[PDB]
């Protein structure tokens, strides 16, 4: 037919006896809810209730994994920036733009590197949702 | 800038024959065997 | 992979045989960094030089070759440096060998199902389907649409009755340009 | 296709259909051919 | 169900065989598995067990079987070279040293963009070079003029046939006669 | 086999165009024909206009029969035909000389050379066998002498495409094995007769051809060769010729001045 | 989404007079380039739905082809008939996809199946050609599509796209088929 | 409607008995006509006699009936008989009756001689001799006529040889107009069903 | 070129072509 | 021309 | 029973003529046959000989005796295939089409073995597919094509002329090792002579007819001088309509 | 596409249609398939180009069976439709005039006369183009090519174009070298000189 | 249902069947693009690491 | 991988532009291209496309 078997015309299709006494459960799981969004309990992405779950506790640290935007975040170029800083501090009679060229080269690459990592990480979010996450259905293990 | 200033050598396959005959000798093939058996161990190098 | 030199450098001595690898390293040494995706791109860069014209240069250099084998030599070299050409001629040759061999002694007639499944990828009907599939994904623009439209308006009820026989080909008449677009500019208006 | 009369429309303007000719060797009324032709085409049948 | 039919001993054996030569491992299946043909890995395991039950120890049996494979391959590519020679002096087959002339042509065509006229001209003067072309060509440095050695040609291939004598009869050996 | 008649008819139309090499004469040797006719340049002698074998009007084998072509012959064609004939009957003649399994007497000097080169006589037997056995075409296989590396390697085995002569490469033919498919075929049907895979039977033809060889003939051949490259007139001719080639380089380099 | 149940002479008149709806939709969308209409996203949506209508069956067949290690020899008329029947039962809604899949993998093949499988397979993974050739064959012999090629194309294409995915031929059992909770 | 249509058709059109591989068409593991392997085998062979085309070569253009009145002098044989047998032999390919074989033998003798004049010793010749009673051309080794087949069903034979354009069926019209329609409309004129 | 030039401009191309042909024809056996 | 329109062609 | 009867044997009716001796000799030949069948099952490579569309148990009518054709099929060709298989395994060419073996081995001396065997395999195949046992009459459309090129003011002059040019081409190839093809260059017809170990696909032509000019082809029947007679007979036995549909597919 | 809406009319022109058709022409690899397209673009009035002329004349001169006569006819007709001949075109015409020895003599001389006319008009036109830019080296090269092509044709740059040229020269060196060139153009190269 | 390592619902792999590289690339394979192809060789049967204590 | 890509884009760039030092007026130029494209534009040689020069 034209859509899911777990979702009928008016909302989520109510199997257990809990659904018939409490049928708010069929049509509202939160403020990220739409009508196509029933039966898929996770909502879009960047959206309310979009977070995937791992053994029931939601995954809110994704960027921290690939080391984009974390305190522990991976740094691409260090040796360069240190080298250039050393150059600046030593003397003012000679000015080295050679160091600043090696560095700006390094950065120029870094941009594309980062977009790559981000893309790969979104693919990870997709994979994690398909083949791992229980969609907030299992009891917390973490306390 | 030109005035200031100012691989298609035909190679016949018949004239090479002497060199090809050198490769039919079991010395050179003993050698290619040793060569290829030394390179046949599994490489972990890649690019 | 076996017999594949992993560390090979450009100052290494040229290998004796003709392989995609040996020819591409060779070509790197000869032309420098000239690399083309396919053969028609090369013919694009030379602009107006057909296979056979060059075929005469090579028919001159290697005297005992035929005239046919001279163009063939060119095509084989170019197709080693880049992808194989897409041509009706080569599709026909492929078909002809495929049926010159016939059935095979493979257990499930394996190589024959290979051949058959491949040869239908080049078919008209398959291309039409590929178009309808990319269509389903909203891969067109407005212009593609108006093109499809005016491709449709060109039919008669008679043409429809004929081209609806195949149950496919009328879809091809409508989608032809778009299919051709997936699988494969006026500057400024000068008036009187 | 020409301005000749077949024996067909000769029958239609006379109004004999195909049945009346029955003692005549012609089977197909709508061909353009002589009587002798009609005889030779059907000859091996009898 | 997926459970290896291969017992750990077998696994270790064909794994060792496979890692000592990649040729042996790839032979049957390079791209997809060709499963109606026998495979070197298997044949070699067979004759390995054969060696073991004739009392050959592990090391020597392995290196012996591998030698068997390598020697067979040696035969094969000797044959390949023996026919390669014939095929090259047949005139219509090509190794890399001539292919560089073909690539040479394609690259000259691309580098300096050529009119079909210029191409045909190239063809006829390269035909002249190819046939009438001479070894030992001289440049004028004047007084002083120097001669050096050029590329290949057909006339050179003649003069090579007469022992650089310039004459068709050098062979004193017995042959048929015509009168 | 014998082309002596077809060449008897063909030759007089060749000889006036060969006068460059030598003019009309009584006795011509197939060897010297083969070499005179060997490599033909498209540039100097082309196919004359309305070449009867070019437009497929007459076959190359029958150009000997019609006299219209004999009056005004097309040089490259006539050449190609004569080269083929002379070469092939050179082959058959030569084989009838090496193919005498009559005397099982084996010379000491031959062994003396062969062991220095190969290391035994069995080594040479095996060389001839794998060269005749494995072939890209059905031709003749030759054992010849090359003066070039001759100090190092006196002898080598070249299997020539079809009937083509080794004289064409400047090699001195010593002996020959006939693997042409007539031999293979009559061998096949010699086996089904009495009182099977192709590979093993063509190798059986190879190594039953090797056992029928007459080595004395090869002794004479090799001695003739060595004597020849030892001759003075050889050196002299080489000098005179290379002198001519130098004069030509010089005068062609002066022509543009 | 009321499925029409079949009826008397008018309903079969309109089963025989139907023509290609795959095409008619396409035409009507195109027709929005006419001077007197606009181009509609709704008309397009209808075309899209008709083209992509083949996911319920094509998806199932993709699973039978790629999701099953060693489904016997799929050329043999026995297993072939199993697959045929189950396919015609996934179309026309007579069976759940999950039920038809578990039917397929639990179907009767041959005595001592695993121990005959040790005479062919090492890790129990057969070759996937027979599967795809059979799965295309079934859709052709059953009347599944109006235009013949579409069956094979879609079944092929959907596999090629999944080839690039991490752990491509395994599936979580809950999301693999129809269940209460689904993927977006 | 469609499903029971298909059921009836597949049930009525199914084959039975044993095939060349010795098994039923529905047999479990072993199959016939894989990938239209027999279809192609008919494509490249085709069903025709050598005798058929020798005749259609010598007769050339001229009238079949005329030829029949010729090849029979008055007292020879009934024209209707050899007319019948000729028609059934040419289209609807059949073994020729020994009547037609005798007539064709003394008619075509030079073309059969010329077809037979070069052949090696152990290879099949072409011969019309009815010394044996039966006409079935599986009986002679297929050497009686030029046939490669034991039997071909009439309809298919007729379709195949009519796919060769030699005879005139829809060419009854005026000649040149027929040929001009053939040229300008091509054979693709019947792509159109209207 | 006095003739063919006029005829091309007055609309007659073929006659102009033939006439030019005829003028060249004349000039050939006039010079030679 | 009438002939070219009406003619049958075997004879 | 077909599976159980060995490869060569014919399955027929008992006439009860068998003395017990030869009746036992037969069973022994069958046992041997079973053994050699078991080893040929394992010797099997990727490529194999083509199944013949027509029965060759007797000769090919007007052309070959049984022994001639079966000396081509079961002797030379099968050797070619053994070679091809030996040299396409353990190489980058494993398990590809006949084409992609022919085409990727074209014009290289190193792979000359693979290429020669491949092209011979193709030639033999196409030769078998070019022979229709009782022959056939060339179809109208092909005759129209050929006439526009070879025909000089004569009726199907193109047929006598084509079967002449083929003869001439055959006689003009002196080495007697190779093939003669009628092919479509893509802009015109012509009759080309290929040397042994060369193929029309390698030169990127489209083949229509094949004729085998190897001496091994006509030796047992026509002797060494019998080439003309051989070709003349070949046209009695050739297959035209094949050449036609290939031609028409080439054009479009 | 024929314009339908005023918006569509603002995208439209005959002179731009030229561009699109030129592309579609460079696409066809054979002259026969090109001729059709050309007939169309001739018939629906489409402004035709140098480029239409280059891509036509080239693929007409390579096409093996063309009567040289028609190559020139075609050129003439392209020019009647107002395509501006240029160096490529004239040069291709020249190459076609070489490869034809088979025509009548008066034809060859007529077409040689026309070709010389053409090369001279070209040289003048091109001097006028390059002169105001003080291009001297480049101009001198272009003249070198016009001269070179006009000598194989057994003629030269007319005195007229040498006058127009000399009046536009800037360096003195070029002026004298140009008078020099013009003189050498009259005599062959072995001629007595001081 | 949970895998032991990280609780995955599938068993980790990259490829499974012998044919998949072929069948995926099939048009390239008939064409002959894939002859010297080292991508279809190197990674054809390549499987994930064992990440386990 | 990115290194490789960049190496081979700058190489082919260098050959497209170095062809000009190989052939000045050799060819590759259309008359219509002389009409439309020889004018200053944002793709050809813009003045500056940005504020604060
Ligand atoms: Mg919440
Ligand atoms: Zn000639």
């Amino acid at each position: 037919r034209q859509h899911d078997s777990g979702v009928n015309q008016y909302g989520l299709k109510p199997t257990n006896a809990y659904d018939y006494i409490n049928p708010t459960n069929l049509i509202n799981f939160g403020r990220g809810t739409t009508f196509d969004n029933l039966g898929v309990r996770r909502a879009g992405r960047g959206e309310i209730d979009s977070s995937p779950s791992h053994s029931g506790s939601p995954v809110f640290t994704q960027a921290k994994l690939i080391g984009l935007s974390g305190e522990e975040q991976l740094t691409m170029c260090q040796s360069e920036t240190m080298a250039l800083r050393l150059c600046m501090a030593k003397a003012g009679k000679e000015t080295c733009e050679r160091e600043s060229r090696a560095l700006d080269s390094c950065l120029g690459r870094v941009g594309h590197l980062r977009r790559a990592m981000s893309e790969a990480c979104w693919e990870f979010n997709d994979w994690f949702i398909q083949n791992v996450s229980d969609n907030h259905t299992k009891p917390f293990q973490h306390r | 800038q030109q005035d200031v200033d100012n691989f298609i050598s035909p190679q016949l396959p018949q004239m090479d024959w002497r060199n090809m005959s050198a490769r039919s000798s079991e010395e050179s093939i003993r050698e290619e065997m040793r060569q290829l058996a030394e390179n046949d161990v599994m490489q972990h190098q890649r690019v | 992979p076996a017999e594949h030199n992993t560390l090979s450098s450009l100052r290494d001595e040229l290998r004796l045989d003709l392989t995609a690898q040996s020819l591409k390293e060779a070509w790197m040494r000869v032309s420098g960094g000239v690399y083309f995706q396919s053969v028609d791109e090369y013919y694009a860069s030379v602009d107006g030089l057909d296979a056979e014209q060059i075929g005469e240069v090579l028919a001159a250099l290697f005297p005992e070759l035929n005239c046919y084998e001279a163009q063939a030599l060119v095509q084989r070299t170019l197709e080693c440096i880049s992808r194989p050409v897409s041509a009706a001629s080569r599709q026909l040759s492929r078909t002809i060998t495929a049926e010159a061999v016939g059935l095979d002694n493979a257990p499930g007639h394996y190589t024959n199902f290979l051949e058959w499944m491949g040869r239908l990828t080049e078919t008209r009907a398959f291309k039409t389907e590929h178009a309808l599939f990319e269509f389903s994904r909203r891969k067109f623009n407005r212009d593609d649409v108006r093109v499809m439209f005016e491709n449709y308006r060109l039919m008669s009820k008679a043409t429809l009755l004929a081209d609806s026989a195949d149950s496919y080909s009328h879809f091809y008449t409508v989608l032809k340009d778009f299919a051709r677009k997936v699988a494969g500019q006026i500057g400024v208006r000068i008036d009187e | 296709d020409t301005r000749r009369r077949t024996l067909e429309d000769v029958l239609k303007r006379l109004g004999k259909t195909t049945r009346d000719l029955g003692s005549i060797p012609i089977v197909n009324p709508r061909v353009d051919v002589g009587l002798p032709t009609h005889i030779k085409r059907n000859y091996q049948l009898h | 169900d997926d459970t290896s039919t291969l017992s750990p001993e077998r696994v270790a054996l064909r794994d060792e065989l496979a890692r000592k030569s990649r040729l042996v491992a790839s032979e049957g299946m390079r791209y997809y598995n060709i499963f109606w043909v026998r495979k070197p890995l298997d044949t070699m395991e067979k004759e390995y067990y054969e060696l073991k039950r004739r009392g050959v120890d592990h090391g020597e049996a392995i290196r012996k079987v591998l030698q068997g494979f390598y020697s067979g391959l040696a035969v094969k590519k000797r044959v390949a070279a023996i026919q390669a020679e014939e095929a090259k002096l047949t005139g219509r087959f090509i190794t890399m040293r001539e292919a560089t002339v073909v690539l040479g042509v394609l690259a000259k065509l691309h580098k300096e963009q050529l009119t079909p006229h210029q191409v045909s001209l190239l063809a006829k003067e390269q035909g002249e070079t190819t046939q009438s072309g001479a070894k030992l060509t001289a440049i004028v440095s004047r007084q002083v003029e120097v001669k050096e050695t050029a590329n290949d040609s057909v006339r050179q291939l003649r003069e090579k046939a007469e022992d650089q004598t310039g004459f068709p009869d050098w062979y004193t050996g017995e042959s048929p006669t015509y009168s | 086999l014998r082309n002596a008649r077809e060449l008897h008819r063909l030759l007089p139309a060749l000889l006036p165009l060969l006068d460059p090499p030598v003019p009309t004469g009584a006795s011509v040797c197939a060897a010297h024909l083969i070499v005179a006719t060997g490599h033909v340049s498209k540039q100097r002698e082309p196919h004359m206009s309305n070449c009867p074998v070019l437009e497929r009007k007459i076959p190359l084998s029958e150009i000997a029969s019609d006299d219209n072509f004999l009056k005004h012959p097309c040089v490259p064609c006539l050449k190609h035909r004569i080269n083929f004939l002379a070469s092939e009957d050179f082959c058959y003649d030569f084989v009838e000389r090496c193919g005498c399994g009559t005397d099982g007497a084996l010379p000491p000097e031959w062994r003396c050379i062969v062991e220095r080169q190969f290391g035994s006589m069995a080594a040479l037997v095996e060389e001839l066998v794998i060269h005749a056995s494995n072939r890209r075409e059905a031709g003749w296989t030759w054992l010849v002498y090359d003066a070039q590396q001759a100090g190092e390697r006196p002898l080598l085995v070249v299997n020539m495409p079809a009937q083509r002569s080794p004289l064409l490469l400047g090699l001195w033919p010593l002996a020959v094995v006939n693997v042409t498919e007539a031999v293979l075929v009559e061998a096949v049907r010699a086996e089904s007769s009495g009182s099977k895979k192709l590979s093993e039977i063509r190798e059986k033809v190879a190594r039953d051809a090797v056992s029928r060889m007459n080595w004395g003939f090869i002794l004479q051949q090799l001695k003739k060769a060595e004597t020849y490259y030892a001759s003075s007139d050889r050196g002299e001719k080489i000098r005179v010729h290379r002198m001519k080639l130098e004069r030509e380089a010089v005068t062609k380099a002066m022509s543009g001045l | 989404d009321i499925p029409k149940n079949l009826e008397g002479e008018r309903s079969r008149r309109d089963l025989a007079s139907r023509g290609d709806t795959e095409f008619q939709a396409l035409v009507e969308f195109i027709e929005g380039a006419s001077y007197d209409q606009l181009i509609s996203g709704r008309r397009f949506k209808k075309v899209y739905d008709v083209l992509s209508e083949n996911d319920d069956m094509f998806i199932w067949l993709c699973h039978t082809a790629m999701s099953v290690l060693n489904p016997g020899d799929m050329r043999s008329r026995l297993i072939y008939n199993h697959l045929r029947i189950l396919a015609e039962s996934v179309a026309s809604g007579e069976m759940t996809q999950r039920t038809a899949f578990r039917f397929f993998e639990s179907a009767v093949r041959s005595p001592a199946y695993r121990e005959i499988a040790k005479r062919q397979l090492e890790g129990g993974a057969a070759t996937r050609l027979a599967g795809i050739s059979a799965a295309a064959d079934v859709m052709r012999r059953m009347g599944l599509t109006r235009r013949p090629m579409s069956s094979y194309f879609e079944l092929y294409q959907r596999i090629v796209e999944r080839s690039e995915a991490m752990t491509p031929w395994g599936f979580p059992p809950l999301f693999q088929f129809e269940e209460r909770l689904s993927l977006e | 409607m469609g499903e029971r249509m298909r059921a009836i058709i597949e049930d009525y059109s199914k084959g039975f008995g044993l095939g060349p591989h010795g098994h039923s068409p529905t047999h479990d593991t072993i199959h016939y006509n894989t990938l239209n392997a027999e279809g192609e085998r008919v494509r490249d062979l085709g069903y025709t006699d050598a005798l058929g085309r020798l005749f259609s070569e010598k007769l050339g253009d001229r009238d079949v009936h005329q030829w029949a009145v010729e090849s029979c002098a008055d007292g020879e044989a009934d024209v209707r008989q050899l007319l019948l047998s000729l028609h059934e032999w040419r289209e609807r390919g059949r073994p020729p009756s020994l009547l037609l074989a005798n007539v064709l033998s003394k008619y075509l003798e030079e073309e059969i001689a010329a077809f037979n004049k070069g052949i090696p010793e152990n290879a099949p010749k072409l011969q019309l001799e009815t010394s044996d009673g039966t006409l079935a051309h599986s009986g002679s080794g297929g050497s009686r006529s030029g046939t490669m087949w034991a039997d071909v069903d009439p309809t298919t034979f007729a379709l195949h040889q009519a796919s060769q354009s030699t005879r005139s069926t829809r060419c009854d019209e005026p000649f040149i107009l027929h040929l001009v329609k053939r040229a300008k409309l091509g054979e693709c004129v019947t792509n159109f069903t209207d | 070129n006095a003739f063919s030039n006029m005829l091309r401009e007055n609309g007659l191309h073929d006659t102009a072509r033939e006439v030019a042909l005829c003028e060249a024809m004349n000039r050939n056996k006039e010079l030679a | 021309v009438s002939l070219i329109l009406s003619w049958d062609g075997p004879g | 029973y077909h599976a159980y009867v060995p490869k060569g044997a014919s399955v027929q009716m008992g006439e009860t003529f068998m003395p017990s001796n030869i009746a036992t000799a037969v069973f022994r030949e069958t046992e041997a046959a079973a053994a050699r069948a078991d080893k040929t099952k394992e010797e099997t490579g990727f490529f194999s000989q083509p199944r013949l569309n027509y029965p060759v148990s007797s000769g090919i009518p007007a052309l070959f005796s049984k022994d001639q054709f079966d000396m081509q099929y079961s002797l030379f060709h099968r050797d070619v295939v053994e070679t091809l298989n030996r040299h396409t395994l353990g190489t980058p060419l494993e398990g590809h089409n006949l084409e992609t073996v022919i085409r990727k081995t074209s014009f290289d001396a190193t792979q000359a073995v693979a290429h020669t065997a491949a092209s011979e395999h193709f030639n033999y195949c196409f030769f078998y597919k070019s022979l229709r046992p009782w022959g056939t009459a060339p179809p109208p459309r092909l005759r129209e094509a050929l006439q526009l090129q070879y025909g000089t003011n004569g009726s199907a002059d193109a047929m006598d002329e084509v079967r002449r040019i083929v003869w001439v081409t055959a006689a003009s190839h002196q080495e007697r090792c190779g093939w003669v093809y009628l092919v479509w260059s893509g802009v015109h017809f012509d009759v080309v002579e290929f040397p042994h170990g060369s193929c029309p696909i390698a030169s990127d032509l489209i083949p229509l007819l094949a004729l085998n000019v190897h001496e091994s082809a006509y030796i047992l029947d026509y002797g060494t001088s019998g080439l003309k007679q051989y070709v003349e007979n070949y046209f009695k036995a050739c297959n035209w309509p094949l050449a036609e549909r290939y031609y028409l597919m080439a054009i479009g | 596409l024929e314009p339908c809406t005023p918006r569509e009319w603002l995208q439209f022109s005959h002179r731009n249609l030229a561009y699109a058709y030129n592309g579609a022409l460079r696409a066809c690899h054979s002259l026969p398939s090109m001729l059709l397209l050309y007939k169309e673009m001739k018939q629906r009035g489409v402004k035709v180009d140098v480029d239409t002329m280059n891509v036509l004349l080239t693929r007409a001169a390579r096409h093996e069976h063309i009567q040289v006569d028609d190559v020139f006819l075609l050129f003439d007709e392209l020019v009647a439709l107002g395509a501006r001949p240029d160096l490529a075109a004239a040069e291709t015409l020249h190459t076609v005039l070489s490869h034809s020895a088979s025509m009548p003599e008066e034809w060859r001389e007529a077409r040689r006369l026309q070709l010389v006319e053409l090369y001279n008009n070209l040289a003048m036109e091109e001097v006028e183009r390059l002169a105001p830019h003080r291009a001297d080296r480049l101009l001198k090269e272009q003249m070198k090519r016009f001269r070179g092509n006009l000598q194989q044709l057994g003629s030269g740059l007319r005195p007229t174009v040498y006058c127009r040229y000399l009046h536009t020269t800037h360096t003195a060196a070029v002026l004298l070298e140009e008078v020099h060139n013009f003189l050498w153009e009259l005599v062959p190269n072995d001629h007595p000189a001081m | 249902r949970e895998g032991w390592l990280f609780g995955q619902q599938v068993q980790l792999h990259y490829h499974r069947f012998p044919d998949e590289q072929l069948i995926t690339n099939l048009s390239r394979w008939r064409t002959g693009e894939t002859v010297g192809d080292i991508a279809m060789q190197q990674f054809r049967n390549a499987q994930p690491f064992d990440i386990e204590d | 991988t990115d290194r490789i890509r960049r190496y081979f884009r700058e190489l082919e760039a260098v050959h497209t532009s170095g062809s000009a030092s190989a052939r000045g007026s050799g060819g590759g130029t259309t008359a219509e291209h002389k009409q439309q494209d020889q004018f200053y534009s944002p793709e050809n040689q813009p003045i500056s496309l940005h504020r604060n020069n």
